[PDB]
């Protein structure tokens, strides 16, 4: 097999930028060489075929050059929407074998988290279970810290949390942690809050609810 | 005492080859005049490149060195000086290192016969035959292929006789060839589905490094290595070893003709290398 | 135009055949094209298992041939994969891929019009589809507020979330399953909207859940 091997395997650059990514084949493989962008959630993207012939409608600023071993992608001036995962491809020999992928992460300034909580429904609760949302909304950089309280008791179990990729639009994150209690539990208690540390806020910020209150 | 070096005479051979077979002559130890050449070959188009041709005259080469061949109609943009096209691709590559000049003249129709040849050993050890076009037909190939000399065409018989489903064609290779290479393969409704190498052909193949024909543009003073063979056409079905392989006319590919004609003359390019200015006896007699 | 779309069960029990069709539109299956399958395991990279042409000429990954078989038809414009013998190691989704050859001289091959992927998961457990909870926005904020829908409880991956049938797209978050102890999935789809039209706009997401044959819409109310 021809082994693909990309450089860097991750990069950050702020928008505008000249991102440039190689990639080297273990043989000779001519022009060969073509070169996808995935973006998050979606299949890959044919971005450059043979080497350095651009694909019909992909924005000029990507570019590819190279031949033999050694391949460059270049964007000339990154873009938000630009965030994805990069991959070489040969198709000198079988297998098709691809690069490892190249993570190309965009830097952005310091947005603070807006933070909604969200108590259960009252369909759920009849089902047995309380699920408790904490949302935090559109932030830079993705370091986050989410705790949970129930009347002031500080949760180290009970929840799980889950994070967006880099908006295609604003470059920000996006951040959801459940916190899950019987209903039993959850009935026995009055104040349920996040806490929420972010380098973006001025101070931690808290969101809570007192059961039933409306 | 030196005689003329004849270059108008060999020019104007009625014999004329093709981009694919291009001759060669070397000139040298003799005299010339660039003026009546000009005159006595009906030049449309005389010019230089990496070399003043106003030098020429008056000067004396070590060797003046040819390469000729008619044009096909529709490539004759394919001689523009870097042009990627197929007759510099795969036929005759003209070197910009050297200096030289490219000369454009023509011959009446009436008189021209085209030499129509295919340079390729392999291609004929493997069945190519001499062309059968018409006497202005100028054969020009559009893709070459060298091999290995332990290179042939057919599947072994032995391995073909196994194949339930797409069995290749085979024939016993010459001794001192190794037979094509193929695998049986498993698709969703057949079990011994045998799948050879340079497939769909060796133009389109799938899986290059595994076809034995290699594309191989042409490099300074080379010929086409060869015309791409669809190994799917060479040998014959259930063919044995009392067979031998040899590709029908059919499988060899990338390749076209047109005619050198326009207004009754036929169109033809020369190629000149000048060696060595300021040296040996291959000498304009022009300012004498 | 060419445009792809994968179908087959997501579900796939150990040491069963996964079996795969990728319906090809706007341009024929009978080509110059080959056609390919290319599979990406949960947070790794892209891996080709195979392509074949209309003729019937094919080429797998080499460490796949003993399970591995596509076909092409010709009649259907369709073709299929069928990887026997499964185990956790081949949960991945599946892409299908038209595979090309550029006009240069060199005919480079190379992958284009790729399907949306099919997720395979190899497992003994049985599907499960989600309760769908309402998160409701919040009686007050400043001029934004937050709603959503828990999708909760659901098994395999993946699930489909849309917003008023599609027409709400603009802040719309929809975050990565995750795997709870109980073995269930569970996921969140938020959109942040005008506080101001809580009362005048109406939200529903809509959930589709294909491996169980669900399909919720469910209104979130302040
Ligand atoms: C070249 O031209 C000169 C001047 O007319 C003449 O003396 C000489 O013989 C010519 N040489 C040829 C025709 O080879
Ligand atoms: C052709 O010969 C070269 C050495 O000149 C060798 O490396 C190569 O493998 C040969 N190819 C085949 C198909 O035998």
């Amino acid at each position: 097999d021809i082994q693909m091997t990309q450089s860097p395997s991750s990069l950050s650059a702020s928008v505008g930028d000249r991102v440039t990514i190689t990639c080297r084949a273990s043989q000779s493989i001519s022009s060969y060489l073509n070169w996808y962008q995935q973006k998050p959630g979606k299949a890959p993207k044919l971005l450059i075929y043979a080497a350095s012939s651009l694909q019909s409608g992909v924005p000029s600023r990507f570019s590819g050059s190279g031949s033999g071993t050694d391949f460059t992608l270049t964007i000339s001036s990154l873009q938000p929407e630009d965030f994805a995962t990069y991959y070489c491809q040969q198709s000198y020999s079988t297998p098709r074998t691809f690069g490892q992928g190249t993570k190309v992460e965009i830097k952005r300034t310091v947005a603070a988290p807006s933070v909604f909580i969200f108590p259960p429904s009252d369909e759920q609760l009849k089902s047995g279970t309380a699920s408790v949302v904490c949302l935090l909304n559109n932030f830079y950089p993705r370091e986050a810290k989410v705790q949970w309280k129930v009347d002031n008791a500080l949760q180290s179990g009970n929840s799980q949390e889950s994070v967006t990729e880099q908006d295609s639009k604003d470059s920000t994150y996006s951040l959801s942690s459940t916190l899950t209690l019987s209903k039993a539990d959850y009935e026995k208690h009055k104040v349920y809050a996040c806490e929420v540390t972010h380098q973006g806020l001025s101070s931690p910020v808290t969101k809570s609810f007192n059961r039933g209150e409306c | 005492d030196l005689p003329d070096c004849d270059i108008d005479k060999w020019l104007n051979n009625f014999n004329v080859p093709s981009p694919l077979n291009w001759e060669r002559k070397i000139f040298s130890n003799c005299n010339f005049n660039l003026s009546t050449l000009l005159r006595l070959v009906h030049t449309d188009s005389f010019s230089c490149n990496n070399f003043d041709e106003s030098k020429i005259y008056g000067s004396c080469f070590k060797s003046i060195v040819l390469d000729k061949f008619a044009i096909p109609n529709s490539r004759r943009s394919d001689l523009q000086l870097g042009s990627s096209g197929f007759l510099q691709s795969s036929n005759y590559k003209i070197d910009t290192t050297s200096s030289s000049c490219q000369l454009y003249y023509s011959l009446p129709a009436i008189n021209v016969t085209i030499n129509n040849y295919n340079p390729s050993s392999w291609n004929r050890r493997y069945g190519f035959n001499n062309f059968n076009l018409s006497s202005h037909s100028v054969v020009y190939s559009r893709y070459c292929f060298s091999v290995n000399n332990t290179f042939c065409p057919c599947a072994k018989p032995s391995f073909a006789s196994s194949c339930k489903s797409h069995k290749p064609p085979s024939a016993s290779c010459p001794i001192g060839t190794n037979y094509r290479s193929c695998e049986s393969t498993t698709v969703l409704d057949h079990t011994d589905w045998c799948r050879c190498s340079c497939l769909p052909d060796p133009i389109t193949a799938y899986d290059p490094r595994s076809c034995s024909q290699k594309k191989s543009l042409v490099g300074v003073g080379e010929h086409c290595a060869g015309f791409g063979v669809d190994e799917e056409k060479c040998g014959v079905l259930d063919g044995s070893y009392n067979v031998s392989c040899l590709c029908s006319t059919d499988a060899f590919l990338g390749w076209s003709y047109d005619t050198c004609v326009s207004n009754n003359r036929c169109n033809i390019f020369s190629n000149f290398i000048l060696n060595g200015i300021n040296s040996g006896t291959t000498c304009s007699n022009d300012l004498s | 135009q060419v445009q792809l779309q994968e179908s087959g069960p997501g579900l796939v029990k150990p040491s069963g055949t996964l079996s795969l069709t990728c319906a090809v539109s706007g341009g024929s299956i009978s080509s110059s094209n080959w056609w390919s399958w290319v599979r990406q395991p949960p947070g790794k990279g892209l891996e080709w298992i195979g392509s074949m042409h209309y003729s019937g000429s094919s080429h797998y990954k080499p460490s796949l041939k003993s399970r591995i078989a596509m076909s092409v038809d010709t009649s259907k414009n369709q073709f299929s994969l069928n990887l026997n013998s499964v185990t956790a190691a081949d949960t991945a989704v599946y892409y299908c891929a038209r595979e090309g050859g550029s006009s240069g001289y060199d005919y480079v091959y190379y992958f284009d019009d790729w399907g949306q992927g099919t997720t395979v998961t190899v497992s003994s457990a049985s599907t499960k589809g989600p309760s769908v909870f309402p998160l409701a926005p919040s009686s007050k904020s400043g001029g934004t507020a937050a709603l959503g829908c828990l999708v909760k409880d659901y098994f395999p991956e993946p699930v489909t979330v849309s917003w008023n049938s599609g027409a709400l797209t603009s802040g719309v978050h929809t975050f990565p399953a995750v795997l709870q102890s109980s073995g269930l999935y569970s996921l969140s789809s938020v959109v942040t909207v005008p506080s101001s039209s809580l009362g005048t706009q109406t939200y529903i997401c809509n959930v589709n859940h294909k491996p169980s044959n669900t399909k919720v819409d469910k209104k979130v109310e302040p």
